[PDB]
Order: C-alpha cells, then structure tokens, then sequence
C-alpha cells in the first residue's frame, strides 16, 4: 500500500513518491 | 485577586481568502471569544494578538522566528495555527522547544498523533482524520464490510485528500481491514477512465477524497460503466463544506445534473455533525456580517475552523487559569497545554472534549440518498467518537 | 585596499560518530581547507567556525533558531550542512529566507533541485541521487532494459535509501521506463520471501538499496529460489561507506561466504568514481591523524562526505572573492551562491564541477564480480556525469 507502516515525517518535503506493499 | 494580565498571542493563518480559514475569516470568531472571556482571569487582563500570513507554508515559521529574533527572545504566550499541515509541523517543534502553548483547528494529519517529543505542545481543536478514520471503521463494522478502495487526489502540495485517506488507512490497517490504494493528481491532467478501471478491479466499497466536483465526474463515468446500479458503495469525504446536500450535492445546473442525480445514488458523504445552540445562532450571524462587510460572502453556518478558533481561545483560558490558581504562569507552556487535553468543555455550538493525547473527539454524520427519482439526500446515520458507537437515524 | 575580513561559519552534523559525516570526522577537513586559505582573500581574513550537533533532525534548526535570537538577530556568514535530508530542508528554506550561502556534501532528495524559491541559497558539492538515476539510466540504455523493480528499506526515519530510489525513479518515469515499486521497513521482520517472490513476479532488473547485511540476505533466498544466474540482474547502491562496496562483498567470514558468494555473481553494486592526486594524499594523512587523536577508531579513510565539506570551503572562498570583487560585502549570500554555480575548480580530490543549477556533477562506477570461482569484483563501467557518457572497461 501507498503509505506504508507509517509516515512519521509529516510536514517535511517527502511528497514526490509513493511505497507499497 | 490578582494582577492583571497582558497575553500576546500570535495567530498563524492564511491571509489568503480562498481557503476556509484565513485571517479574514478567523479573526471575527477570535475576537468574539475574547469579548466572551473579560467578564476565569483576573480583573483588567487583556490580550495582544497579532495576526500573520501563514501563506499555508514556509511564511509561518518565518515570521515566527523573525518576530522572536526581532524581540531578542522574547516569544508570544500562545500560538494559533497554522491549520495547512506542512506549515503546522515547523511551528509546531518550535513551539515545544521553546514551551510555547499551540492550539490550532487544523494540523489534521495523522503524523501530530505523536506527541511524546516533537508535537508534545499541539492541542488539535478541531477533530483530525484519525478520528474521521474510526467512524469509517464503525461504518464498516456495521455494515460488516472488511475490505475497501481508498481512491484520492494527491497535490504533492496540500496534499489535504492525501492526509484525509491517510487517517482512514491507518486506523484499517492496525484492525486489519484490507485496503487497495490509488492516487492522482485532480489538478494535472484527469484521467476517469484510469481511475474507474482501478476500482472496479480492486474492491467493490470505494472510499475516495477529491473536490467536490472531481467526485462527480469520478461518478459519472463511474454510471456510465454501470457500477452505480448497486454494485458498487461509494464514499467521498467532505468534512468541512458539506452542505450541497438539502438541494442536491449532485446538482450543478449542468447539463449532466440529471445522470449525476443517478449516479449519486450509490454514492455516500461523509461529514462532520454540526449541532446547533442559540449562542451558535448569534455568533454565526455577527461573524457572517463582519465578513460580510470586508468582502466575502459566508456559507450561512460558520465552519468547523472558525468555530473550532472560537473554541480555542476558550481551551486556553479555561487552562491559563487553572494553571494560575496553582500558582503557575502564563510562561508554563507545557503545563499549559496538559490542562487543555482530557477535559470537556462548552463551545460555541455545544460540547467539546478532548482526548487524553491532546485530540479534539469527532462528531460525523453520513448523508445518503433517500429517494432516487427527485434526488434527496438526507443524513442517514451519524457517529459520536467520544461514546464510540455509530447510529442511523431513527 | 581590504580591511581584515571576518567569517562566522556554523557547521551543523551529527556530534554522534555512527554517521559518515560526523563532526568528528568532518572537522578535520574542515581545518585543513581553512589553512590552504588563510595562508585569495584580504590578510588576517579569519574564519570563526560553530560546529553544532544537528542530531541528523530538528535540533539543526532548533540551534540555528537559538542561535540567531540569543545573540541580538545576527545571522552566522556561512552555513555547512545538515547532510541529513528531513534536518537541511528546514535550515536551506531558512538560509534562503534570510539571503546567507549554504553549502552541504548532503541534501542528496530530489526536491531540493527546485531552487527557485525555498531551497534558492541552496549548493550541493556532493552528487545528488538524481545524477545517480542519471547514470542508471544511460547504464539502462546500453543494456536496452527498460523496465525495473525498485526495491528498497523505508524505515519512515532517515529514509536514506528511500530518497535514494527516488532518485532513480524521477529519472526513469520522465524517460519512458516502468518501474515496479517494493518497499519494506528492514527495522522489522524481514518476509524475505514475499520480497524474493514479489521480485520474481515484477521485472528481471532489480535496483535495490538497504543495509549491506539486508542486500546479503536478500541474495541469498533469491539464491535459494535459483533467482541468481542469468535470470535476473540485480543493482545494489552503496555511495558512500568504503567498507561495503570493497571487494569480497559477499564475504563476511561465516557459514553462509560459500553461499553468499555465489548469490553475487548477480549482484552489481553501484558507488562514486574517487580520484585521488599527490596532495590529497597528505589531506587523508592529516584527517586520520586528527580523528586518531580523536579516540575515534579511524574508519580506513576519507569519504565523499569529508572530502565534500572540505571541497566546500575553497568553493565558498572562490565565490566570495569573486563577490568581494564586483562590490558586495559577505552578507549578499544570494551573489556568492551565484557565484558557486555554473563552474569547475580544483578540490583536494580534483577537478570538481558543480552545474547550472547548483548541483556537483557526478561520477560513478560500477562494481561487478569478474570471476565467480575466486570472488573478484572490479569496475566494469564507469559514468561521467558532466560528459554524460557510460562507458565500460577494457
Ligand atoms: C559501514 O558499513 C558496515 C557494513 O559493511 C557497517 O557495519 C555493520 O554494522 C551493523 C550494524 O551497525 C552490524 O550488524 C554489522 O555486523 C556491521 N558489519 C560489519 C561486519 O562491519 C558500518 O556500521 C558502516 N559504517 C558507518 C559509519 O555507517
Ligand atoms: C556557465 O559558465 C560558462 C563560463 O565558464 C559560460 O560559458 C556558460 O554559458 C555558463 N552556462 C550558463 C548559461 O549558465
Ligand atoms: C465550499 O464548497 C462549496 C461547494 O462547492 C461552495 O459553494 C463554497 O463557496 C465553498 N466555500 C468557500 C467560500 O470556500
Ligand atoms: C482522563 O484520562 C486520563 C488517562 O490519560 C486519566 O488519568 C484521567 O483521570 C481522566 N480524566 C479524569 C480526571 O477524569
Ligand atoms: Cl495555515
Ligand atoms: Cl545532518
């Protein structure tokens, strides 16, 4: 899945590619 | 008995008017709380607040930093805001290193659910997707449906849709729903056809995040396939201006008004509760005319941010002076910040608790079709996150 | 015709040495480029320098913050690092902010490409992930691949390898070629089999990126799935420790080095093109020396990171003298990271070229084993980023 286990990092940069599963 | 107080406060929002909770907008129900408050604090008190441009970005830790730098060190009482969550996480991990207070109605992301460090001096008045993402988990339980499509548009900016259906996987995922996901970005170039292929070979509940009208034309070509003949539950999330229903959420004097009408029929809206109290009558009005008379028009009931502000300034006096009558000060912002969480409160439009972390309890409804052939929507059934159970209506 | 000019500097690393880029590590080169200095600029020209634990996090602006409050609002001249992605992107958008130079060996994501606004004052002396996936891609056209699978350890902290993927995916979605996409928190319990099974089922090149003992262990159930041999290829990058893109990579003297060894006949590992001259021989000998005398158990040399910083320093004087030069003073940041673009210089390793944008050219190679009886790896290609030619050897 596209967001993974978590994402932590929220309000960082991190947002030019997806994850998955 | 006691000295009078001064607080400076410093409100971190969008000066831009297009978003629901800029400057313009707030600051009215800023201030109406405050009138509310002077007559909890000692005689005399009074509030400076300072009202910046957030720019729902990078300016809100800018002007923090050089207003603090400017005074040498010195540092506002409280924060308000930002709500943008990309401008709420800088703000945020300042103002616990520097014990700073922060309540905002936004900074809805499930990253601020971790407050043991780094946002351990966020309040999030107004309720975050995570809680939005249980009432889907009761929904779902409810309708014993154990698998889902999560389908959102993805900025690479905002990102709001991103972090709405971020709330809802995370809560699936630790129960154990399964979840097949996919993005694009409503704003470059759409693609239906990709997007309806998608859901269709995945899960037959979809839960999608988008505007208003990317959802129509998502449903459009969705009916145009034949999944809305009842094939097909779908979701779509509209947390905070949700009142197209009552008309008909479908209806846009388009041409295509009458498949929509259709289409929406397999369709589902979840929203916020908003309840209703003479007060809230009142303050709608007031704050609806100020705005009024600075150049834009207000959707008749005030949102969830505006009313979320009014109730933060409430939360933070009703913490500031417990915290004083211990006799603790305005300058113990930790302290400040842990009156805040787990207690109940009367807002503006009723009720208000919050969580033990800190989080603002949710109140939603679902808003369904009820009758096909004129094209009714009504709330069918609404959730009430702090009793936890999820009800239609009778 | 020069008055004694003076700069402050504020370097910002981790204090802990577990990193390559450690204050420790990186200081002596530091030193050693501020001698070859002050022995170009005015006479008696100093250098203040601040080194700071950045705790690869928000300590980095947290100090920088404090920093500038504590005494009046008065901003250091130059900063160097973060090297850690999630600490520089605040402290760049801040250095632009307020119109001071940052230069870094790190900073290696690929949103930090965008300069023209929040990461404007930003230079990299490093090469960044996407000249990495620059290089995949002409490695990719020799081979005429064009589908990958890119497989790599997210640990939702850090994210190194995660950044360093998306280096190569950039590049390769705007080009044309497909990529599948598998990612595992290689902090938890590693299902290297649904990995393994996953791979055997998306494309026959994989690119991956994880702990060197992950890449192994990977390699080998592959190894027990017959995967090795001709069927697939597979890429793993290792940019900058030494210790694991050097010969015998598969051997780790245990039981599994007759395995293991077999497994890599495979494997390719990608890494930086190092050049060496007379005088960085008595660079690396000063280095160890100091980080000797530093307790620190010296690693074996100088890495892309040390070098970097050092490199970094003369960039950053060539570019002051020539601002110094044209009428401006230490304070127009935006001139002097100006004047670091767009050029080539001597660094301590040689010639060094940084782009139009900001960016260090790249050099990689890429190591692959040459004769699976005996275990030997060597440089099979090698790709110049500024010519843009990949090129295999003799
Ligand atoms: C450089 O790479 C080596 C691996 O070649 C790293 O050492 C490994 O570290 C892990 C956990 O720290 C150990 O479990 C392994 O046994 C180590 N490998 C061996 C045999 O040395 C090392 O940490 C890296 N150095 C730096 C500074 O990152
Ligand atoms: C880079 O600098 C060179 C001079 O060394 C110049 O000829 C070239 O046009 C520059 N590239 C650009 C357009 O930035
Ligand atoms: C919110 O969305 C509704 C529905 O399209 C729209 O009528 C309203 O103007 C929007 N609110 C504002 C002013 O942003
Ligand atoms: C709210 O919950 C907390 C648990 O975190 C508990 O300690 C507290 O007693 C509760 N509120 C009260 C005082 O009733
Ligand atoms: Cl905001
Ligand atoms: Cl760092």
């Amino acid at each position: 899945s596209c967001f993974g286990g978590r994402m932590d990092r929220i309000g960082a940069q991190s947002g030019l590619g997806c994850n998955s599963f | 008995a006691l000295p009078p107080q001064k607080i400076e406060v410093l409100v971190l929002l969008p000066q831009d008017d297009s978003y629901l909770f800029s400057l313009t907008r707030v600051r009215p129900a800023i201030e109406y709380a405050l009138r509310s408050v002077e007559g909890l604090l000692p005689p005399g008190t009074r509030f400076q607040v300072a009202y910046e441009d957030s720019d729902c970005g990078n300016r809100a830790l800018f002007s923090l930093v050089d207003r603090v730098a400017a005074a040498r060190g010195a540092k506002p009482d409280l924060i308000l805001g930002p709500v943008c969550e990309y401008a709420a996480a800088p703000v945020a991990r300042l103002a616990s290193h520097w014990d700073l207070p922060m309540l905002s109605a936004g900074a809805l992301a499930a990253g601020f659910q971790h407050k043991d460090s780094e946002y351990s001096h966020l309040t999030r008045v107004a309720p975050a997707y995570a809680k939005m993402g249980e009432m889907m988990l009761a929904l779902f339980r409810h309708h014993h449906w154990s698998r889902a499509a999560l389908v959102y548009s993805d900025d690479k900016l905002e990102r709001n849709c991103y972090f709405t259906l971020e709330g809802v996987h995370e809560v699936f995922q630790e129960e154990g729903l399964h979840t097949s996901i996919y993005s694009f970005d409503e704003t470059k170039d759409l693609d239906l056809e990709d997007i309806v292929r998608n859901i269709q070979a995945s899960e037959r509940v979809v839960i999608m995040c988008a505007s208003s009208d990317t959802i129509r034309s998502i449903m459009l070509v969705a009916h145009r396939h034949g999944m809305t003949s009842g094939d097909y539950a779908f979701f779509n999330i509209e947390l905070f201006n949700s009142s197209s229903y009552g008309d008909g959420s479908w209806k846009r004097g388009d041409k295509h008004d009458f498949e929509a009408k259709q289409a929406y029929s397999s369709l589902q809206t979840v929203t916020l509760l908003r309840t209703v109290k003479p007060e809230f009558e009142k303050f709608s009005m007031e704050v609806k005319s100020s705005v009024e008379k600075q150049g834009l028009n207000m959707e008749d009931y005030v949102n969830m941010f505006v009313e979320g502000f009014h109730d933060a300034i409430l939360l933070y006096v009703l913490a500031l002076h417990e915290v004083l009558r211990a006799g603790y000060s305005k300058k113990d912002g930790g302290k400040i910040i842990q009156q805040t969480w787990n207690r109940t409160f009367e807002g503006i439009a009723g009720q208000v608790s919050i969580d033990a972390n800190g989080d603002r309890y949710g109140d939603f409804s679902v808003i369904a079709m009820t009758d096909v052939e004129a094209g009714t929507q009504e709330v069918i059934g609404d959730y009430f996150g702090k009793e936890g159970r999820f009800e239609m209506r009778p």
